[PDB]
């Protein structure tokens, strides 16, 4: 959104595939400032001048829960666990025997409980009257919604064994970034999640420029976003507002620096804090010193590597010691367009390209859809290195890059196989992955 | 007598044009594209020994034309994000100002946001690269006697007023923008008077133009 003093004056305002509504004369120089500001392309639209000012002014525990009404408290719960694994929609399904529960975690289905068989029309009740549904019916289909910032669709259905009720969560937030959408495999997201999560400890994004790091860390965030923690961050600049978490900008007119700026922050009781990057080693040591008091520190460095991050912390100056005690994991991730859909020609991988695995990939090639590249849009690829506790002996010990390497190919997969993978699955070229692979 | 020109922009998903032009011979020498800003390291093997120049995207930048307040040009510069506070669509403190030219009462002005020309300077650091020039790749068009010069880079139109103005618009918009045009391209599907000149390859049109101008947003805080 432009500012309200620049949209008053040269009468534009922006309202979103991105709209750029005008007054007569259109100015040349303030279209062109428009554009600067926004970083992408718009659609010019003329408007008389009534029409505009209209525009103007309307612009500016489950689980232990579970083993002791009671279903009040255990639906919430369920929803509230929900939430925290990141599920799409719960379902709740009555069988013969067996009363079954299950989450859709990225696409992937999961058993969470299967309580009494008993309880099953009261959990169909419960859910009924939430949604403003019928009780009595029970031979048609009812669907319903509640706003609890998470608005549920509900969708109840007739079974040979009573009913079948499936909740889809979708948050009200258009600006949610959900991570899987953006790339990560659900296994990736899950270990992501729970390390983002914890208490205290150092996370790290990693990779060169355009790799994505600001917008995973913002997902993160966002995911993490509750009012139940504080969450601040330092920025320069600040990319975008997320509503909720508290921005600070970085700013050279009163000497505000990064380091100065996240000592500010941790007098104001945080819980999670985000630095744009450890540039220097003086930022570097209070991340560090906030990860040791109590503090989920994360931040990015531009390492091409996830071992890289750890060897850039040494040649800062971080102390070995202090590095294996703070670190939590580094996420090396990588950018890959993704194929168009429309004109994405299937070939037979050769012997030489089979090494890196009738084994089918698919090329570039080009069309008017894409126009006329051959790809459309991009997707994220990454390695998530955890650290345990035989990478705390190493980082302690000084092994070095070569024997640290050794021991990361074992448990955690490179960012070349997770490359490698979206190729098999047609979403990128092999071309793609390595060129931002070395 | 040879050099890198390289041509980026604020978006890191967009391809990065660059071009080592040789004026001692007057020809191409290597052309190609970068996909993202991810492939900086690239640039290192057709950078070798030879000096690197930055075109910035003129959509990236703010060129415009301001009044210098009587007697006061020896102060202007102090004066200049102030007079254009009104002008711009964000905090003009984020943005740095160089002074392309002074002639009579008027000065011709370039604006970059501060914090992107550091952190593209800052990513050439990281590479070994080592940037001698910056200015706005509409700039380094050649001037016309006959009309406005423009030529077409990617899925925008590129396009230089004057010694000191210029622009970069979008295909989709660029007639709307408009409203005689000397074109080193092939001539669009749009628009008015249209002017069709000598084509040539724009990076290497652009390329011809950073050879003759002094023109350089390494200015105050980021001279070298
Ligand atoms: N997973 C993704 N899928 C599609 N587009 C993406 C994805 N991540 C980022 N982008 C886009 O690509 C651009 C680069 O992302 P960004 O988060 O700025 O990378 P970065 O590495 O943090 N940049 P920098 O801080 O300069 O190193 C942004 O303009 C995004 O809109
Ligand atoms: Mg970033
Ligand atoms: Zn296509």
């Amino acid at each position: 959104r432009l500012p309200f003093s620049f949209a008053n004056r040269f009468k534009m305002v922006l309202e979103v595939p991105p709209v750029l509504y005008y007054v007569e004369p259109l100015n040349a120089q303030a279209l062109v400032e428009v554009r600067r500001v926004l970083k992408q392309t718009f659609v010019p639209q003329a408007i008389a001048a009534e029409a505009f000012e209209k525009k103007l002014t309307e612009a500016y525990d489950f689980f232990s829960l579970a083993e002791e009404a009671p279903i009040i408290k255990l639906i919430n719960a369920m929803l509230g666990e929900a939430i925290k694994e990141g599920a799409s929609d719960i379902h709740i399904e009555t069988f013969e025997k067996i009363l079954s529960i299950r989450f859709r975690v990225d696409g992937v289905l999961r058993d969470v409980l299967s309580p009494s068989r008993k309880l099953a029309p009261l959990l169909v009740s419960r859910v009924k009257v939430m949604a403003k549904l019928d009780i009595a019916e029970k031979r048609v289909p009812q669907d319903g919604r509640i706003s609890l910032a998470v608005d549920v669709r509900v969708s109840t259905m007739p079974s040979s064994h009573g009913e079948r009720v499936v909740m889809r969560l979708l948050d009200k937030n258009a600006t949610r970034l959900d991570l899987h959408s953006l790339g990560m495999t659900p296994v990736n997201h899950d270990n992501f999640r729970h390390l983002i999560s914890r208490p205290h400890g150092i996370i790290l994004v990693t990779g060169p420029t355009g790799s994505g790091k600001s917008t995973t860390l913002y997902a993160g965030l966002q995911e993490l976003n509750s009012n139940e923690r504080n969450i601040l961050t330092v920025e320069d600049p600040i990319e975008f507002d997320i509503d909720g978490i508290g921005q600070t900008q970085v700013n050279p007119k009163v000497d505000m620096t990064f380091a100065r700026g996240l000592r500010a922050i941790l007098r104001q009781d945080p819980d999670v804090v985000m630095v744009g990057e450890i540039r220097d080693l003086e930022t570097a040591q209070i991340a560090v010193q906030a990860s040791l008091t109590g503090h989920l520190v994360m931040s990015t460095l531009h390492t091409n590597t996830a071992v890289g991050a750890i060897t850039r912390l040494r040649d800062m100056g971080i102390e070995p010691f202090l590095i294996s005690s703070s670190l939590l994991g580094v996420l090396a991730q990588r950018l890959v367009r993704t194929l168009c859909q429309d004109c994405k020609e299937p070939y037979e991988a050769d012997k030489e390209q089979r090494k890196l695995f009738a084994l089918t990939l698919y090329r570039a090639k080009g069309c008017e859809k894409c126009n006329h590249k051959g790809y459309r849009g991009r997707t994220g690829i990454h390695e998530l290195l955890m650290v345990d506790d035989k990478v705390q002996e190493l980082i302690h010990a000084e092994a070095g890059e070569q024997a640290m390497d050794k021991y990361i190919r074992e448990h955690t997969p490179s960012i070349r196989s997770d490359g490698l993978d979206k190729v098999l699955q047609g979403v990128t070229s092999l071309e793609e992955v390595m060129r931002v692979t070395k | 007598s040879e050099f890198l020109t390289v041509r980026l922009s604020s978006e890191q998903y967009s391809p990065i044009p660059w071009l080592v032009w040789s004026s001692s011979q007057q020809e191409v020498i290597a052309s190609g594209e970068l996909s993202d800003w991810q492939q900086l390291d690239d640039l290192k093997n057709y950078a070798e020994q030879r000096p690197i120049v930055v075109l910035v995207a003129a959509s990236d930048v703010v060129l415009t034309e301001v009044d210098i307040p009587p007697g006061a040009s020896r102060q202007f510069e102090s004066m200049l994000p102030y007079l254009l506070e009104d002008e711009i669509a964000q905090d003009v403190d984020d943005l740095h100002f160089s002074v392309l030219a002074k002639e009579n009462g008027k000065a011709q002005v370039c604006g970059v946001d501060r914090r992107w020309l550091q952190h593209m300077l800052d990513a050439f650091r990281a590479q070994g690269l080592d940037v001698k020039r910056v200015l706005p790749d509409s700039l380094a068009l050649p001037l016309d006697d006959e009309g406005i010069s423009a030529a077409q880079l990617g899925e925008q139109w590129l396009f230089r007023h004057s010694a000191c103005q210029g622009s970069a618009v979008d295909d989709s918009w660029m007639p709307v923008y408009l409203n005689s045009v000397a074109c080193f391209s092939s001539l669009p599907e749009q628009q008015a008077h249209w002017l069709s000149r000598p084509v040539e390859m724009t990076m290497a049109l652009l390329s011809q133009g950073v050879a003759d101008g002094k023109f350089s947003l390494l200015t105050g805080e980021f001279k070298p």
